[PDB]
């Protein structure tokens, strides 16, 4: 199982209300322990953040965000302002870097953007530290894990 | 759904259009609650919208003009433009706008409408000028307000023929007409032809004769 | 910037398109292109949204599509309760904000197809006195009921002056409108001839007057 | 648009050009930048314009990439130039085994 904990992210000077009409909960919506930061008005600059999240508990944390593939080149100025749009995420033991693709593709759901979703354990007593540019996808709670169990594929009834 | 919306329908240059919108059900938070209106000649202009948060998303062409809020509360939302002037005379829909993005990408079940004239004064009554000339000759109702206007031919003593025409709004805000009468050609200069134009708002009477050239 | 057509014809029960085009900075980016249905009085319904979607309720004979910098909707199967005035809306970026188009009067038929019957009358002695100047372009019995105008001087358009009315029905059951253009009295004068040039589907319909 | 029932094999090359010079040349200042989208696959490609050893001659460079396009699915290119378009798609045929030897057929 997973027992999740809030980690604690504000922020000040963007929108993080972002919403789809794919993820419909009694209208347009979004996931539910991620927030869509966008910028606070249409092609207005998205400020450079840095945020971070020390694992305060005795388990392995597990940390979740995801990147913002616009449709074209003109909607990732629409949502996050000109200029190139860049993640950095790093903790004791891991040091990747995560660039969006906007491009045009076909329609999927009838959306032809995509939110392609990365991940991380922050061992015990270490600190997560996001830097960001813009076109991500801010995580609102890390999990962590129950214990033990199976985990199987199948199609028939459970008994 | 219901999507209602009321207001100040008639006002002159300069004042403020204020108007507000209310609904059933399908609360805020769901989507982007917009403004669009359409001038009663053409068009369908977007002018503005909000969410339950009451965060904005302007029109940058009205912006500095338009105003818009929310009263979650009460689940309805209003708007506020502006330094008015004549050219925003139009049918004003609020409509509900599916939220995506940061946006409103398309707009499902739009509202009623309410007529906004933001015309100028004042009743004013008509010029009437002829028309010289098988053939046809007619009158010139021109700059007169407000509407409508007879237009008699003979007094009353001429029908067949008669295609008195739909009147255009001019740029200067007055209305501007004209009737037309078909006739036999080598049957003119033996017979008379008044027009008989009447404006009862202002009050103004023509008994205008025509001839030809 | 959407460009649509003025008016598009067609039998009942026939295949009929209607063409969004569009720049760069709406449909050219990744941005969808959706459509609304307005009925006389009502207000519009939501028709084609996402390029090719329909929401329930909404036939089959509505049809969208989009390629490249423009988009496209498709009628097939023709009734009364179609005919009604179309858009189609999508959103700008250099702008910063959503666009519609111009609109589409689908007429559909069920009567001939008369043309105009213009007639234009010059300006006036009485009023050339007062020191204005209006040429009067009248036009009836034409089916359907959607013209398009252009004012020339003998042979160069006037984008200025001209003001023109919305057609209506006729009592013939047909349809009507005029439209006005307003000069200075020396503009009059000082040129060889004014003609009003009325493009109806696939006819252009013109009359002239010089002065004297 | 992949018409038919089974999975196609989507191939398109990048064109690493042998200096920003030569690159500017064939298409032209500005950066370049090829996108390929797909329901399962979107990425960047830009080229790698530099200076490096001579390969039958030359210094240039083609790489190629590929994608499993499924049926029913578009595949999308959006190109600023060194893109190497492709003509044509692949289906498989059917079953067959591989193998690598050094000796003449029997
Ligand atoms: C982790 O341990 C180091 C040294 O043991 C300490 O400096 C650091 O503050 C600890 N992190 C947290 C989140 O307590």
């Amino acid at each position: 199982g997973i027992d999740k904990e809030a980690m604690g992210f504000t922020y000040s000077g963007i929108r993080t209300n972002g919403a789809t009409s794919a993820c419909r909960r009694s209208g347009s919506s979004f996931y539910a322990e991620m927030k869509w930061l966008l910028s606070n008005t249409d092609n207005a600059a998205f400020p450079q953040m840095t945020k971070s999240y020390k694992n305060t508990r005795k388990s392995p944390a597990l940390i979740v965000w995801g990147i913002h593939h616009s449709v074209s080149t003109a909607e990732q100025t629409k949502l996050y302002g000109s200029g190139n749009k860049l993640v950095t995420v790093g903790s004791s033991n891991y040091q990747q870097s995560f660039v969006p693709s906007p491009g045009a593709r076909p329609q999927v759901n009838g959306l032809s953007g995509r939110i392609d979703f990365h991940w991380l354990m922050l061992n015990p007593n270490d600190t997560v530290t996001f830097s960001f540019n813009g076109a991500f996808i801010a995580p609102d709670r890390a999990s962590f894990l129950r214990g033990k169990s199976m985990g199987i594929q199948s199609g028939v009834q459970v008994d | 759904l219901q999507l209602q919306e009321w207001g100040a329908g008639l006002l002159k240059p300069s004042e403020t259009l204020s108007l507000t919108c209310a609904v059933y059900g399908g609360s805020f938070s769901g989507y982007y609650w917009s403004w669009i209106r359409q001038p009663p000649g053409k068009g369908l202009e977007w002018i503005g919208e909000i969410n339950h948060s009451g965060g904005t998303n302007y029109n940058p062409s009205l912006k500095s003009r338009v105003t818009i809020s929310v009263d979650t509360s009460n689940n309805q939302f209003s708007l506020k433009l502006s330094s008015v002037t004549a050219a925003d005379t139009a049918v004003y829909y609020c409509a509900r706008g599916v939220w995506e993005g940061s946006g409103s990408d398309n707009f499902d079940y739009w509202g009623q409408g309410t007529l906004v004239t933001v015309s100028s004064a004042s009743t004013k009554g008509p010029s009437v000028f002829p028309l010289a000339p098988t053939a046809a000759l007619g009158c010139l109702v021109k700059d007169y307000f407000p509407e409508p206007v007879t237009v008699s031919w003979n007094s009353g003593a001429l029908t067949s023929g008669v295609h008195t025409f739909p009147a255009v709004l001019q740029s200067s805000g007055l209305y501007s007409l004209s009737s037309v009468v078909t006739v036999p050609s080598s049957s003119l200069g033996t017979q008379t032809y008044i027009c008989n134009v009447n404006h009862k708002p202002s009050n103004t009477k023509v008994d205008k004769k025509v001839e030809p050239k | 910037a959407l460009t649509q057509p003025p008016s598009v014809s067609g039998a009942p029960g026939q295949r009929v398109t209607i063409s969004c085009t569009g720049s760069s900075s709406n449909i050219g980016a990744g941005f969808d292109v959706h459509w609304y249905q307005q009925l006389p009085g009502t207000a519009p319904k939501l028709l084609i949204y996402g390029n090719s979607f329909r929401p329930s309720g909404v036939p089959d004979r509505f049809s969208g599509s989009k390629s490249g910098t423009s988009a496209s909707l498709a009628i097939a199967g023709l009734q009364a309760e179609d005919e009604a005035d179309y858009y189609c809306q999508s959103y700008d970026s250099s702008l910063s904000g959503v666009v519609f188009g111009g609109g589409t009067k689908l007429t559909v038929l069920g009567q001939p197809k008369a043309a105009p019957s213009v007639t234009l009358f010059p300006p006036s002695s009485e009023e050339l006195q007062a020191n204005k100047a209006t040429l009067v372009c009248l036009i009836s019995d034409f089916y359907p009921g959607a013209v398009t105008v252009a004012w020339k001087a003998d042979s160069s358009p006037v984008k200025a002056g001209v003001e023109t009315t919305t057609p209506s029905k006729q009592s013939n059951n047909k349809y009507a409108a005029s439209s006005y253009l307003s000069l200075t009295p020396e503009q009059w004068k000082s040129h060889r001839s004014y003609s009003c040039q009325v493009t109806h589907e696939g006819s252009t319909v013109e009359k002239t007057v010089a002065p004297t």
